[PDB]
């Protein structure tokens, strides 16, 4: 459903900012 | 005391079940009224269907429906037909060769009276015009007029989606549409979407007058459904 | 600092234990593998090359390396080589999103609200079709409840910690959401069914029928988010269970409702082909001759209270039109709940003529 | 008391004209539908026409259409028949009758016979 | 001959009218115009009895002012506890178009009837545990609108034959015949002494009857349309009709005329039942608009208004102790105010 | 028909022979009757409900 579909986009954006600001801080 | 009341309880429960199954029986069957002149033909109707008031019970595709006729009743009928007001349809028989009085005009007023009661405004009606056979043969004799009674069937005009029995000269069908178009003009004055009415057109051998009673009985609860629902 | 970050952390003890537990070459080797951020490294000889593989945080971007020893130790990859496994390569659209459909959902639960009260202080508008709509806005009431419970605690808590959280608290607010919101899609579907089996079956009418509409609207989604909970702790507990990283898992819960919606767009059809059969009769219908006119009337009166709106992207990939998708059923739907409150109990022309009688009553 | 007083019949030659007068007492005569009905020797009661309340709706039966007016005065709390080439079938007993019961669009068993609302009516021979 | 006979009926009805002329002096209403007035009066519903399938016609109360018994078009006549709100009896009906029903005054007796022109009486006290047909009454040609229990014995009721009955139960013949009306009877009241019984037909007249002479006695022509309902005073001296044009009338047997008018002009609805408090001060009618008024009975004044019925009001009926009031609607349920 | 005629002719004569009493006295009567019985009517005053049987 279209509130599932919004929640996984939502937590992976969520998850993929985490990744970049912390590779940014390691390189 | 505790014993009594709990008695009273017992009671009450059975009582309860007891009408839940009556109340699953009162909504499995349809209840319908039949009215009519004594020389309209309806004892003809009711034998190809089947004391203060007769019942007919019959069973149509495992639909049980219930007719109740006008009985042993004076013709003052303004208190009594208040009690068929919620029944599924009021069935109108209507003898329309009739040559003593103008039968034809007092069934007129009889149901824009039916039509026009505020206890009757959301009860449906459906019509049946008998004599059908006795109508053509006297059109055919030409002895019997219909313009004395109604000088406005002169210039009346058969509707274009008319369409007559095979073996059958325009005059009768002529007649008996115009005839038709009198009640379709009293049942559309008033009462727009409150109730509606099924005229039909029926013999005394006919053998459809059940199905096309189902039909009607069927169309009248979608349309009282689609009502509730405000789709029309 | 963050369990993430900590996550790494035990790479700098599992080498280690490793190599002092069950031995390797040399107690202290040339090039001593030592844990890194890019990679969870192992120990190995001088001038050999180490292939290892960069973990699943690295692949979090798509759907689906070597260090040269000497003998000081590692060294540096000079030309690219650090991020050669993987990694391949909207913030103001999800908040805007997120706020819209908050404000949606929160007027849809107060319009429902209101209706709900307004039916229940009254007696005579009490029927299996106005109980029907009843257990739709409870429906209503329980998706909202779950959407708000759900941002408050997967996000809104986020932000206040600042940190990874996994509880079986937000995993069973998850189940929670989940179930409120195949349970609204399943009660859109009985409406339709209960109008199409008064409008198709429309003598016999038991009411065994309201019975089981209710057993099976709040039964299968109940079903299918228990069935879904224990897959997700069986085979994928990662997280909240806030991803569909699984693509199965995800259909397991997916199917019902797309069956839903194809079944109530399918009754939706019928209804509309029975009604414009009623209303082309020469005398119970007409008097305007533009039946189709009135035909548009009936149509917007009956897409909110079954959902066709959700028709429209439930052949649509997930992938594709993602934002128009997330816009359209979710920006604009989250009204849904509200609009059908106003047409379906405010503008009702009895529930207006029981309010008129009570006003001039009181 | 509710009573109808009817008069004005009489021996009349064939093409001629003739007034009915209907005088209501008893009750508010605005507030009823009025009708006019006649008896035929040897024939059962039958309708001829009526009026509302406040007289916009007229209407007759088509025997008679376009030869018979009725008119009502609340004023006076009366009603009237206007006759116009009448024929030796229009020969009968006029009974003024109202309807059962005020505010009511329908008019139930105004040809009935013992009919409480009716007066006695007048001859009419033509 | 017819018009001499006509004649002297008119002349005869002058002397009757110029007779009630002289006899009238002053009205009720500047009499009791000295009197304070009752105030507002306010009702709740203490009770609502449910379980009826279709529209309920009338209703008895029964002498110990507690058990109750209603006539529904379910074919269905429910004998109600109203303390308890628990259901005592529920009798089938071998015809489900019932218009009236009686409570006999010993409590072991019911009586039912309606379009079939049958009054039936239902034995409560059966020894072998539930309640059957105990007598049938087929000498009515009309639909049966009213009946009232005299005692275990005797009966009368009230047909749309313009006929009044009569009825012995044991031998199950018509003792007494009442002949006069011109219109169909639709109530029929008993006097405290059950001596007389006044009733009304749709003719805007109603009639006193000797139970035992079997002779009408008075007529009151006051109303402007058909009677719907009928009761005498708490004294055996007076009696309010509501008829179907939207008014009340209250008329005295010694002064056999008019006494005072209940109508209000918002009212257009015809009354269907009427009844009257145990001191007589309030009367309780029922109305066409869904609602029922309490009037004033000496100063023609709406002291108190019910609404608490979705559907037309068909019955209503107040209790010997006059403790609470029960109305009974079109709608399924049954309401005790008090 | 001349039969019904001549029983409505034999009602009021039978009518018209009584004797009627003056309002003003049936009035007084009823008055007297309705202020007599005011205390002993539940329905006039609000009763406590320690005295109501259904509350």
């Amino acid at each position: 459903h279209s509130d599932g579909i919004f929640t996984d986009s939502y937590s992976r954006y969520r998850k993929q900012m985490a990744v970049k600001k912390y590779l940014a801080a390691v390189l | 005391q505790r014993n009594e009341e709990k008695a009273q309880r017992e009671a009450n429960k059975k009582i309860e079940k007891q009408l839940q199954k009556d109340k699953q029986v009162y909504r499995a069957t349809h209840r319908l009224l039949l009215l009519g002149a004594g020389e309209s033909g309806k004892n003809t109707i009711v034998k190809q269907m089947r004391s203060g008031i007769f019942e007919t019970k019959f069973q149509v595709d495992k639909v049980n429906f219930h007719m109740f006729d006008v009985g042993a009743q004076r013709d003052e009928r303004r208190k009594w037909i208040q009690c068929f007001n919620d029944v599924t349809a009021i069935i109108f028989v209507v003898a329309s060769s009739s040559n003593q009085t103008n039968r034809l005009q007092a069934a007129l007023k009889l149901f824009d009276s039916i039509w026009n009661n505020k206890w009757l405004r959301d009860t449906s009606v459906i019509l049946f015009l008998n004599k059908q056979d006795l109508l053509a043969e006297k059109v055919l004799a030409g002895k019997s007029k219909i313009e004395d009674y109604f000088p406005e069937f002169a210039r009346y005009t058969t509707p274009e989606d008319a369409t007559p029995e095979p073996g059958e000269d325009p005059r009768v069908t002529r007649a008996k549409y115009f005839i038709r178009d009198e009640f379709l003009r009293i049942s559309t004055a008033s009462g727009d979407g409150r109730h509606y009415c099924y005229p039909h057109f029926t013999c005394a051998v006919d053998t459809e007058n059940i199905r096309r009673v189902f039909n009607d009985c069927r169309d009248i609860i979608q349309r009282m459904h689609l009502r509730q629902y405000e789709l029309l | 600092d963050c369990i993430f970050k900590k996550e790494q952390a035990m790479c700098l003890e599992k080498i280690q234990r490793a190599n002092e537990l069950m031995g390797f070459n040399d107690s202290s080797p040339g090039c001593p593998g030592m844990w890194d951020n890019i990679t969870c490294w192992k120990p190995a000889h001088v001038g050999e090359m180490v292939l290892v593989s960069c973990p699943e945080l690295f692949r979090i971007f798509n759907p689906d390396v070597s260090r040269n020893c000497t003998e000081d130790g590692w060294s540096e990859p000079f030309p690219h080589y650090f991020d050669a496994c993987g990694f391949d390569e909207q913030d103001y659209y999800y908040l805007s999103v997120k706020a819209l459909y908050t404000v949606g959902y929160s007027t849809s639960l107060v319009t429902l609200t209101t209706a709900m009260v307004i039916l229940c202080r009254f007696r005579k508008l009490h029927c299996t079709r106005n109980f029907i709509h009843m257990n739709l806005f409870v429906s209503f009431m329980l998706r909202a409840i779950s959407v708000f419970i759900k941002d408050w605690i997967l996000y809104a808590e986020q932000d206040s910690n600042h940190c990874f959280i996994s509880t079986v608290e937000c995993k069973a607010v998850m189940v929670f959401f989940h179930y409120c919101v195949v349970s609204n899609y399943f009660w859109l579907f009985i409406e339709g069914l209960y109008l199409f089996t008064l409008l198709v079956e429309t003598f016999f009418p038991e009411r065994r029928y309201f019975y089981w509409y209710t057993i099976i609207g709040w039964g299968t989604p109940t079903v299918c988010v228990t069935v879904w909970a224990t897959l997700r702790l069986y085979f994928d507990d990662t997280g909240c269970w806030d991803m569909n990283d699984s693509t199965a898992l995800w259909w397991v819960i997916k199917g019902p409702v797309v069956g839903s919606i194809m079944v109530n767009f399918v009754l939706f059809i019928g209804i509309i082909v029975i009604l414009v059969q009623k209303l082309q009769s020469p005398d119970m219908g007409g008097n305007e001759s533009s039946i189709y006119l009135r035909l548009a009337r009936s149509t917007l009166l009956l897409i909110p209270l079954f959902g066709i709106h959700y028709t429209v992207f439930a052949f649509s990939p997930e992938n594709v039109s993602k934002r128009e998708r997330l816009v359209f059923e979710l920006g604009l739907g989250s009204f849904q709940g509200f609009v059908v409150a106003v047409l379906y109990c405010f503008l009702n022309g009895e529930v207006q003529a029981e309010i008129k009688r009570k006003w001039r009553s009181w | 008391q509710v009573q109808l007083q009817e008069s004005g019949g009489g021996l009349v030659q064939p093409g001629g004209s003739l007034r009915l007068s209907c005088a209501a007492s008893g009750f508010t005569f605005s507030n009823y539908k009025m009708n006019w009905v006649r008896q035929a020797p040897g024939k059962g009661l039958e309708w001829v026409s009526d009026i509302s309340q406040s007289g916009a709706s007229i209407s007759y039966t088509g025997s008679v259409k376009g030869r018979f007016t009725i008119s009502r005065d609340n004023a006076k709390n009366t009603l009237y028949l206007q006759m116009n080439s009448l024929k030796p079938e229009d020969t009968a007993v006029y009974y003024c009758a109202r309807c059962p019961a005020p505010f009511t669009r329908d008019c139930f068993d105004v040809t009935s016979t013992t009919y409480a609302y009716r007066g006695q009516g007048t001859q009419v021979t033509v | 001959e017819l018009d001499q006979l006509r004649q002297e009926a008119e002349q005869l009805k002058n002397q009757i009218r110029d007779a009630r002329k002289a006899c009238a002096d002053a009205t009720l209403s500047q009499i009791t115009n000295n009197i304070d007035p009752v105030g507002r009066i306010q009702m709740r519903t203490r009770r609502t009895l449910r379980g009826h399938l279709a529209k309920i016609y009338a209703m008895h109360w029964g002498t110990d002012s507690r058990l109750l018994v209603s006539a529904s078009q379910d074919g269905k006549l429910i004998i109600w506890d109203s303390y308890t709100t628990n259901k005592v009896h529920a009798i089938p009906l071998r015809s489900s178009w019932v218009m009236t029903c009686a409570y006999a005054p010993s409590g072991n007796y019911v009586a039912c009837g309606g379009l079939d022109n049958i009054c039936s009486i239902y034995n409560l006290k059966t020894r072998e545990g539930n309640v059957r047909v105990s007598r049938e009454l087929a000498g009515h040609t009309g639909y049966l609108s009213c009946c009232r229990f005299l005692d275990d014995n005797q009966i009368v009721t009230s047909s749309g034959d313009t006929t009044c009955a009569l009825w012995d139960i044991e031998t199950g013949q018509q003792t007494t015949t009442f002949t006069g009306h011109t219109g169909d009877v639709m109530s029929l009241s008993l006097a405290p002494d059950t001596r007389l019984f006044v009733s009304g037909a749709c003719d805007a007249s109603a009639k006193l009857w000797d139970v035992r002479e079997g002779m009408c006695r008075q007529t009151f022509t006051g109303h402007e349309s058909d009677i719907n309902a009928i009761c005498f005073f708490p004294n055996g001296n007076a009696f309010a009709t509501g008829s179907d044009d939207a008014t009340c009338r209250l008329f005295d047997l010694r002064a056999d005329q008019e006494l005072m008018t209940y109508s209000h002009d918002n009212i257009i609805c015809g009354i269907t039942s009427v009844s009257f408090s145990k001191s007589g001060r309030l009367l309780l009618a029922g109305y066409d608009d869904f609602n029922c008024n309490v009037w004033d009975a000496l100063k023609a004044d709406r002291a108190g208004v019910l609404a608490g019925h979705d559907n037309r009001v068909s019955c209503l009926g107040v209790t010997d102790d006059g403790m609470a009031v029960a109305t009974g609607s079109w709608d399924s349920f049954l309401k005790i105010w008090n | 028909s001349i039969a019904q005629a001549r029983k409505l002719v034999e009602q009021l004569k039978m009518e018209a022979n009584i004797d009627r009493i003056k309002v003003s006295k049936a009035a007084a009567d009823l008055m007297a009757y309705c202020e007599a019985h005011a205390k002993e009517d539940p329905l006039l005053t609000p009763v406590p409900a320690s005295e109501n049987p259904f509350r």
